[PDB]
């Protein structure tokens, strides 16, 4: 829920 | 001994994220401690060199860390940065996950200004969260810095100020806990989303947790579903219950901005500046820590 996500 | 850039001795690992690992380093030239970000050169889509270009474009701004070295060495792209102090998440935990209203407002003023500065340089940050704000070192311990430009991107042309186009059907970018409602709806990020995320960061500081935090799920794809649902089902007025109305006013303002609208950074600062005075606080740089 706190992981940095990309597109 | 092992030294990146022939100059920085590698120390222990201090963090890891989707865009590389962070290590302590020591500049043998000065003994200055530094932070060393490493990204594997085999990475799906290299990103650190682009992040470094963003940092270089922002140098000199208040609260922007200085980049000392960027190069490729061995199996890594390297970015060496000035070492800052603890993150706001670190300090929140140090403070037993309670911040006074005064500390929240002292922080809010600077964090709004940091975000405005990035926007003034034609970029949006897209990963606003407590881990990505660090206090300065020593004398600069009163200053909030912003880090982590690995998801940052231009939102307008530098010369014409033509805004990037609107689009939907995007996958979630950023962090699920702090993302804006429009990001969960698949909408392209813009200036408003950085500030909305900040609004959730500020209420997180007030509450100790957010209501969509710590939900039981199964897939990480269904993790996001439960978070999105709770975030949408919780009215801003319910989220902010027990706290001054300014926090709900802030969040409602951000949600009401149109996709390409310039936020009123001054209005938002004055909301929490007017509250600060009503509370009888002085801007004396005494934080909870």
């Amino acid at each position: 829920s706190v992981a940095s996500l990309t597109s | 001994e092992l030294r990146v850039g022939n100059r920085y001795r590698l120390g222990r690992k201090i963090g890891s994220g989707s865009f590389g690992d962070i290590y302590l380093g020591t500049d043998i030239a000065a003994g200055e401690e530094v932070a060393i970000k490493l990204e594997c050169v085999k990475t799906k889509h290299p990103q650190l060199h682009i992040e470094s270009k963003i940092y270089k474009m922002m140098q000199g701004g208040v609260g922007i860390p200085t980049i000392r070295w960027c190069g490729a060495e061995g199996d890594y792209n390297v970015m060496v940065m000035e070492l800052l102090g603890p993150s706001l998440e670190d300090l929140f935990n140090f403070c037993s996950r309670k911040f006074s209203l005064k500390t929240v407002l002292l922080l809010a003023d600077q964090m709004i200004s940091r975000i405005e500065y990035i926007h003034s340089k034609n970029f949006i940050h897209r990963d606003v969260k407590p881990d990505n704000f660090l206090m300065g070192l020593g004398k600069k311990g009163n200053l909030v810095y912003i880090i982590d430009f690995g998801l940052a991107k231009k939102y307008r042309d530098a010369r014409t100020h033509q805004h990037i186009p609107y689009r939907e059907n995007k996958n979630l970018t950023g962090t699920a806990r702090y993302a804006s409602i429009n990001t969960h709806l698949g909408i392209e990020q813009s200036r408003r989303d950085d500030l909305e995320s900040l609004g959730y960061v500020l209420m997180y500081f007030n509450l100790g947790s957010l209501p969509w935090q710590g939900l039981k799920a199964a897939t990480k794809r269904q993790k996001y579903e439960r978070i999105s649902e709770k975030k949408m089902s919780t009215p801003i007025e319910v989220l902010c219950k027990g706290y001054p109305s300014e926090f709900a006013t802030y969040l409602n303002f951000c949600r009401s901005l149109r996709f390409d609208d310039k936020p009123d950074y001054s209005y938002l600062r004055q909301l929490f500046r007017n509250l600060f005075h009503r509370q009888g606080f002085s801007y004396d740089y005494v934080f909870d820590w």
